[PDB]
RNA sequence: GAGCAGAGUGGCGCAGGAGCGUGCUGGGCCCAUAACCCAGAGGCGAUGGAUCGAAACCAUCCUCUGCUACCA
RNA sequence: AGCAUG
RNA sequence: CGGUCCUGACGUGCGAAUCGGUCGUCCGACCUGGGUAUAGGGGCGAAAGACUAAUCGAACCAUCUAGUAGCUGGUUCCCUC
RNA sequence: CGACUGUUUAAUUAAAACAAAGCAUCGCGAAGGCCCGCGGCGGGUGUUGACGCGAUGUGAUUUCUGCCCAGUGCUCUGAAUGUCAAAGUGAAGAAAUUCAAUGAAGCGCGGGUAAACGGCGGGAGUAACUAUGACUCUCUUAAGGUAGCCAAAUGCCUCGUCA
RNA sequence: ACGGGCUUGGCGGAAUCAGCGGGGAAAGAAGACCCUGUUGAGCUUGACUCUAGUCUGGCACGGUGAAGAGACAUGAUCGUU
RNA sequence: CUCCGGGGACAGUGCCAGGUGGGGAGUUUGACUGGGGCGGUACACCUGUCAAACGGUAACGCAGGUGUCCUAAGGCGAGCUCAGGGAGGACAGAAACCUCCCGUGGAGCAGAAGGGCAAAAGCUCGCUUGAUCUUGAUUUUCAGUACGAAUACAGACCGUGAAAGCGGGGCCUCACGAUCCUUCUGACCUUUUGGGUUUUAAGCAGGAGGUGUCAGAAAAGUUACCACAGGGAUAACUGGCUUGUGGCGGCCAAGCGUUCAUAGCGACGUCGCUUUUUGAUCCUUCGAUGUCGGCUCUUCCUAUCAUUGUGAAGCAGAAUUCACC
């Protein structure tokens, strides 16, 4: 997505390839916005079980 | 400012000067069945969004103080509205300020 | 903006599965009296890769 | 150059009716030094003004610190 | 419970 | 099959993108004919806002439409006061 | 600089850009997750079932992946005072109407999370030639930039200083 | 406010050929830079106003019984909810 | 007597209601401006000056202020006189309080400035609410429109003083706001429609809630992917006026030059030239005058580095400086 254009993806655009907004989107987001980590309970590297 | 709770002034129903009771005027609750209110409600009902302007750019930080004068005569009970100049602080029946005292 | 590709995937124009060379849908035997009460035996004939 | 922040005990700081931890000095414990305990001394950048009264309010200055000075 | 140094 | 460099030729050209030499790949994520599917705020995109009939940061055709323009251009014979 | 092969603006850019395997998160056990559709017992993934499908970031191999949950997001539990629409209930009134209680999700309140978006200080004194200053004092944050790397495709001063 | 034409001077001689690139503020394209317009479009969000979808409550489809807490027609059966 | 199982009055659907919702739609994103932007408010008001001795008069001119404050700092009446200075008195002093004298305002009058004011317009006392109800007229800005502010009356009802009088806010110049909508106040008020009673609603008059872009739209950005209508009314390059700045050159002569102002320099001052520096301006050019460097090539200037001919040195030679054609 970051390699795309803003007209094409909610992440595309900018002078640097950066998402620019939190990657965790809520479950009740409309189609066309519900990208990234879909309603993530947690993120990052797992530590343990 | 400071305004005493009792004042002797002209009364319209009696036709001469009478003592009065002075209280600050407070705006009443908006009616749900005023002509303007129900016209606005019907206009807003439906589709189309906001139909009337909404004021946003406040400029004034003071409102004119309006006094409610009630004739103390038992069988008159006449009322008037007396507006004074706008002021930041207002109180009724404050203690009189006296000079020649140690601060 | 424009419709994203994950959103385009729903119509299945060029995103439908390629299923010409598949050998069929793998399913268990249907329920009937024989297997409900007793049993029946079948011979294994081929083992295919689909 | 315009806006803006900040000058206060030896050093770093709090803040309308001059102080903190550290430093310094005297005495204690110890053979002695630090640590520890008991006390003490030390001073609002300048000018002018509002105010019964200001380090704190309002202007001008003396420094110092940061932010912008784009587009061709 | 704290107890560095010559 | 493609299109680096000469920023060469040409640049009212042979050509509304061609020519020459030099170049990249050449058993694969390979090249290709026909059939077939996806249609305009839609498709499709190994992603350049690229491509969608010489047209694409929203195709083309007709109509609403003689759209509006505080803005450019023009505005047709004579004499007299 | 990019691992490589590959791809790209037909007609000014073939590249360090895209992709790629590798790595790491996220959702979902089917009345489901992601998505299409004006509409239906509608439709794609799906002739599918977690060694699967869907959404993302980074980008072969080697060696590592430091601290911060305060900010914005995401997500987890609803009984303390909370708030909170419509409908329904009760009462007053001739009735329109008014009042009162009760009261869903959400927002508050309380945990988790950075291979989520992102962030990662200043001022003084100090060693027996000067000079640095391991060390100490202080103000301060959610944390005050760790391992590494450099006038670099990243450094104004700058044509920095030495070779 | 850098004339081929005007003023003052210098001066001037038919018709032509091959080159040339000083000048004609040479040609192309109603400047793409900048500003104005109460003209726009692509895109974004903490702009204003809405909206698909989605979460939740009520009503209807919408039934048959038994137990618990209840308002009910100072303990209790009987029936209204 | 339901084809078998599995759920089941719950999914679900239909209609309302509350959240969420740049996924998507529509729109907006002030003006003045020595180009625009950043800055500022010269956008609504007041004081002195500019302002050229009636009045009026501009610039992002100069120096300042306002969006308040006041039950008295409003209104009468009476009695006093202030700033400061001098001479005295136990603690007491440079500064505490008491006494006399001088004292035209040198004080104070809420605020910025200007004006005005002494048995007062200031200070202290006593009483009070003319800061109240009402119709017109006039002034100021001015279109002789409005708001705001002010003036002179008139009619009630009052305060104060013995009274004459004074007073319907602040000693004067500032201190503030339309239509529509909402809210309160007033009448033995009008309508509420085929008649009547009663709630309700709408009228009439006066206040209040506010528009500071202040005669008063409801309003965030980006475009280096960009479009259109225009502008030389307006920038970037060239040309023009100027010359602060840069460059160059003079006059005077304190001093340097072992003595010696001027061989060569020359401070404190002062007078010019050039457009090969940068500034200021915006006159030409936006229906287009091809922007920086280097290459190539011609010509011109002199403010002369070398060369020809010279004059002067702190010019012995050599070398080096100053000046001339
Ligand atoms: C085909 O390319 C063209 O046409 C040229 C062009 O694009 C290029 C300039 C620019 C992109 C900035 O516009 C242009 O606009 O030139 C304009 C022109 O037309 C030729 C006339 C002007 C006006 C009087 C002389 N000068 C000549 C060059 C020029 C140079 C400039 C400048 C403005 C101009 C203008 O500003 C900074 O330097
Ligand atoms: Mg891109
Ligand atoms: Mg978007
Ligand atoms: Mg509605
Ligand atoms: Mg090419
Ligand atoms: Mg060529
Ligand atoms: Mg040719
Ligand atoms: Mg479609
Ligand atoms: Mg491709
Ligand atoms: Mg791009
Ligand atoms: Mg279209
Ligand atoms: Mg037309
Ligand atoms: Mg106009
Ligand atoms: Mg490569
Ligand atoms: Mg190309
Ligand atoms: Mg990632
Ligand atoms: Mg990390
Ligand atoms: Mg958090
Ligand atoms: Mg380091
Ligand atoms: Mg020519
Ligand atoms: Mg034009
Ligand atoms: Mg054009
Ligand atoms: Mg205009
Ligand atoms: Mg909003
Ligand atoms: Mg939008
Ligand atoms: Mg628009
Ligand atoms: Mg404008
Ligand atoms: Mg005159
Ligand atoms: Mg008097
Ligand atoms: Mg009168
Ligand atoms: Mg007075
Ligand atoms: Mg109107
Ligand atoms: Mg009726
Ligand atoms: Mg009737
Ligand atoms: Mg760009
Ligand atoms: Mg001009
Ligand atoms: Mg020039
Ligand atoms: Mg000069
Ligand atoms: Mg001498
Ligand atoms: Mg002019
Ligand atoms: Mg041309
Ligand atoms: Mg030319
Ligand atoms: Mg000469
Ligand atoms: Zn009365």
């Amino acid at each position: 997505g970051v390699a795309m254009n803003p007209v094409e993806h909610p992440f595309g655009g900018g002078n640097h390839q950066h998402i620019g907004k939190p990657s965790t989107i809520r479950r009740d987001a409309p189609a066309g916005r519900k990208v990234g980590l879909i309603a993530a309970r947690r993120t990052g590297r797992l530590r343990g079980t | 400012v400071n305004v005493p709770k009792t004042r002797r002034t002209f009364c319209k129903k009696c036709g001469k000067h009478q003592p009065h009771k002075v209280t600050q005027y407070k705006k009443g609750k908006d009616s749900l069945y005023a002509q303007g209110k129900r016209r606005y409600d019907r206009k807003q009902s439906g589709y189309g969004g906001q139909t009337k302007p909404i004021f946003r750019k406040k400029a004034k930080t003071t409102k004119k103080i309006v006094l409610r004068l009630e004739c103390v005569e038992p069988n008159c009970r006449s009322k008037r509205m007396l507006a004074i100049k706008r002021c930041k602080h207002f109180e009724l029946g404050g203690d009189k300020k006296r000079k020649g005292q140690v601060i | 903006g424009r419709v994203i590709r994950g959103q385009r995937k729903g119509a299945g124009s060029v995103f439908r599965a390629h299923v010409k060379h598949r050998k069929g849908a793998a399913r268990l035997r249907a329920v009937d009296f024989a297997e409900r009460h007793g049993y029946i035996k079948g011979i294994v004939k081929d083992i295919i890769h689909d």
